[PDB]
């Protein structure tokens, strides 16, 4: 998590950034006439980078507080997991960013940071569900309101990504311009957020599976079979969407990476299918 | 005592112009506000500490002579001293008025220079302003035969300022002045080569940031010439050519010095001619350019006693020979050769060939088409273009005598011979000769770069009335500037601002845009809110960014129009649509708009 020296380093960082931004703003103000000119002066390189640093700091702090509100506190296992998983995804997102140049500099970063936060949320959600399953308490039946809390988390993230993808499809449809690269950018956003939605769907069907299991076990084949069936189903949906979207664009790298790891996941799915045949 | 006065004054060298003395071997400070008490105390300190005793004696003798006897020639001289701040004496605008009034009382409206100056001082209200007396004085000084007075009256009749609009009177006056100016030139200066007078027609406050902010103003900067510019073997010819150029067409801080250029060119030519064949890759360009410049300097005769026609012809044909291989430029060389063999020698067909080779070049301004049209008029069997078309292209390009010749031609025959176009042509000529009607720009700049600021404001106020837009906006800038943000506004008197507003407004109506925005800001500070939006809209119709954004800001507040947030968002989306770099500010302003709207909570 946060070592003591890291915490004091972060406090120093915050105060340095605040002081720098205040000084830059006051400087660009006192040497200008009207709002337009001080705007054109803030957009200058050094002040631009300083303001972007400020924006990043405030966004990370906002997301930290949003997490503290939503998921309370994280268990150490979750933190180990996320600390381990971050770098590969960060590199992949930077690679998505490097696809478009100065033209799409800022909006891509907007959507990328949004995707990063949503992926972190999805992962901590999956880990919290797995904790709930281990920590099941059979003193009471799994009341409608406990599943209601968990499904409140689920539907929160669900309506978030759904609003995003629907608004992006609407933006694509209304923008039949010569700016085709914007359509491709929006298609990347669709791929990412729809992947997140399919992951949420997978989790939803698995938790309904466990709910019906608890239902029948309290009221009145191996579950492994159905869990792996849903696994194959969702991975197949992933592969289908990835093909149907990235083949039109003919992407040099995202296409190859995605489909290679997808065919490796299909290798795993065939092995699980043989497990099913043994369990048939 | 006046003979002794003149004999003493003979030794002081009235005014030093650093633009000229700096040619043997930066910028200036402008003030922000003004206060008469501080100025008179500065005047007292200057008289108490600086002046030398001989100057004390001289000034006392001048006062005694111009007071005791009606000398009528010490009054004028002392008025000029106190007005143009010459002979190291300081500036007074009230005592110069007193003495010019006494002189005018003496010489019973026979001297028109003093009448012109008095009309200016009565129209600008420096000393209240009264337009009728100034107009009477303008008429009177026009009768006596002054050019600038006729010009200011013609302009005042042409723009509609202070009198109703009228085009025929302006046409008549402009024709009169154009005729006099045409007759003030010789035959050689008109036909062969036009004299080269350094123009100071720039507007001040373009050496600084600019007007209404840098990177924000619409009209492009007008500073045509300021120190043009662009390892041991190569760079030597570059440096030598650029020194030659920067000492041929003098700059603003340092005027021209031609003898140095002549010496340098002849030296480098005599030194480089033996082994030119080794400079193929790039240096032949700059060498032949220097060669052509020196040939032109010989043909005209500047920096020397008299022209050397035959040597110039040999030098130019050698330049053209060297240019044939390595495909160098041929502009100035062909132009000058054509000018020579058409008048100096009597072989015309060669001049025709030269010109026809020179028409499509970049270096010509108007000379080619001018000579072609004149010859076609003299020899109709040449089959060379159309006279009207040639003179038209010439006028369009920017050559001075072609303007007048085209005006005469279009007045001689319909060809859309309305009054507006003809008035515009004649005004363009009268304004653009600039060598007789606007000599005071040099004096103004000189007095301005030696810390005497008020006299520069006076010269620029005098040149404003004639219609020299740049002088208008310059006097305006010296009277009121735009204050930096979160800072107290200037403390100038009311008359200063009410005159700066008129100068800004006339500068705007003349064609400039930024003056509209700045006058709108003057009114906004003056708390009018009524006549501001007028100028703001008048400039917004010409696509000014700050104008539009400020009109939005004006709308969305309670001032003027009442809180119409919709039109505010409309104008902000407009300013975001037209130009790009104002994206962030437009978006942030719409965001403030939304925040105001929601804070709906109440």
């Amino acid at each position: 998590m946060v070592p003591e020296n890291r915490r004091k380093q972060l406090a120093i960082f915050v105060v340095v950034t605040y002081l720098l931004t205040f000084y830059c703003v006051y400087s660009a103000t006192k040497t200008s006439v009207s709002f337009l000119q001080v705007t054109l002066k803030l957009n200058e390189g050094f002040n631009l980078m300083v303001l972007s640093i400020f924006i990043l700091l405030n966004s990370t702090l906002l997301w930290q507080l949003l997490t503290k509100l939503l998921f309370g506190e994280l268990r150490l296992i979750e933190h180990e997991h996320i600390f381990e998983r971050l770098p590969f995804t960060i590199i992949n997102t930077l690679f998505m960013s490097s696809l478009f140049h100065e033209r799409y500099f800022f909006t891509v970063a907007f959507f990328g940071l949004l995707l990063l936060y949503l992926k972190v949320f999805h992962w901590i959600l999956k880990d919290r569900l797995e904790a709930l399953l281990q920590s099941i308490n059979d003193s009471t039946t799994m009341k409608t309101l406990i599943f209601s809390r968990f499904s409140f988390n689920l539907v929160l993230l669900a309506v978030v990504d759904y609003q995003i993808i629907t608004r992006c499809i609407s933006s694509i449809y209304t923008n039949q311009k010569s700016d085709i690269e914007s359509t491709s950018l929006y298609l990347i956003q669709v791929m990412e957020f729809t992947m997140l939605l399919i992951d949420l769907l997978n989790l939803f069907l698995q938790t309904c599976l466990n709910f019906w299991e608890f239902y029948r076990s309290q009221q009145s084949e191996g579950k492994f079979m159905y869990e792996k069936a849903i696994d194959v189903f969702t991975r197949f949906l992933k592969t289908a969407l990835h093909l149907s979207m990235l083949i039109p664009f003919r992407m040099p790298m995202m296409l190859l990476k995605d489909v290679v790891w997808d065919i490796l996941a299909l290798y795993q799915s065939g092995t699980s299918l043989w497990k099913i045949w043994r369990n048939n | 005592p006046w003979p002794e006065a003149r004999h003493l004054l003979n030794t002081i060298a009235k005014s030093r112009d650093p633009m000229k003395e700096a040619a043997m071997e930066v910028g200036f400070y402008v003030p922000m506000d003004y206060s008469p008490r501080n100025e008179e105390k500065n005047y007292q300190s200057i008289w108490q500490n600086e002046i030398t005793d001989s100057q004390r004696h001289i000034y006392e003798l001048l006062v005694q002579s111009s007071e005791q006897f009606n000398n009528s020639e010490a009054t004028y001289t002392l008025s000029q001293i106190h007005l143009w701040s010459q002979y190291n004496f300081p500036h007074n605008m009230t005592l110069a008025h007193k003495y010019l009034e006494k002189f005018n009382d003496l010489t019973h409206f026979t001297n028109h220079s003093a009448i012109f100056d008095l009309a200016v001082m009565y129209a600008t209200g420096g000393c209240p302003q009264d337009s009728a007396k100034a107009l009477l004085y303008y008429q009177r000084a026009a009768q006596l035969g002054n050019l600038k007075a006729k010009q200011v009256l013609a302009y005042k009749y042409y723009s509609g300022f202070n009198v109703p609009r009228n085009f025929h009177k302006s046409l008549v006056l402009y024709r009169d002045i154009a005729e006099q100016l045409r007759k003030s030139y010789s035959r050689d200066e008109w036909d062969i080569v036009f004299p080269y007078w350094e123009s100071y027609n720039v507007r001040i406050s373009d050496f600084e940031s600019g007007l209404l902010g840098k990177g924000l103003n619409s009209v492009p900067s007008s500073t045509v010439r300021k120190r043009t510019t662009r390892d041991a073997s190569e760079r030597r010819i570059i440096r030598i050519y650029y020194a030659a150029l920067n000492d041929y067409k003098g700059t603003y801080s340092q005027s021209r010095n031609c003898e140095r250029a002549k010496n340098l060119l002849e030296l480098t030519y005599k030194e480089f001619q033996p082994h030119v064949d080794n400079l193929d890759p790039l240096q032949v360009f700059y060498y032949v350019r220097c060669l052509q410049l020196l040939g032109h300097m010989y043909f005209t005769g500047e920096g020397s006693s008299k022209p050397n026609i035959h040597m110039a012809e040999e030098i130019l044909t050698t330049s053209l020979e060297i240019s044939r291989r390595a495909q160098g430029p041929i502009g100035r060389a062909c132009i000058d050769l054509g000018l020579i063999n058409q008048y100096i020698t009597n072989n015309i067909s060669q001049a025709i060939s030269y010109y026809m080779k020179a028409m499509k070049t970049q270096a010509n301004n108007g000379i080619v088409e001018f000579q072609l049209s004149k010859l076609a008029t003299s020899f109709p069997e040449e089959k060379i273009g159309d006279p009207f078309n040639l003179m038209e292209t010439a006028y369009l390009n920017g050559f001075i005598p072609a303007i007048y010749e085209f005006a005469v031609m279009i007045e001689s025959g319909n060809s859309k011979s309305s009054v507006e176009n003809t008035a515009y042509l004649f005004k363009t000529f009268v304004d653009k000769n600039e060598a007789i009607m606007a000599p005071k720009l040099r004096t103004a700049f000189a007095a301005l770069i030696n810390d005497r600021s008020e006299v520069a404001l006076w010269a620029y106020s005098q040149l404003a009335e004639q219609g020299y837009e740049t002088a208008q906006v310059s006097a305006a800038y010296l009277m009121y500037q735009l204050p930096y943000e979160f800072e107290d506004p200037p403390r100038t008197t009311d008359q200063r601002k009410t005159l700066a507003i008129s100068y800004y407004t006339r500068a705007f109506k003349q064609g400039n845009i930024d003056a509209g925005v700045v006058a709108g800001d003057i009114y906004f500070q003056m708390q009018n809110y009524s006549k501001a939006m007028a100028l703001y809209q008048g400039a917004a119709l010409k696509y000014s960014i700050q104008a539009i954004w400020n009109l939005g800001y004006m709308h969305e507040h309670g001032l003027g129009v009442n809180r119409d947030f919709h039109l505010a968002k409309r104008y902000y989306d407009q300013v975001s649509e037209h130009d790009h770099r104002f994206y962030l500010a437009s978006k942030l302003s719409v965001l403030k708009l939304h925040l105001k709207s929601w804070l709906w909570i109440t």
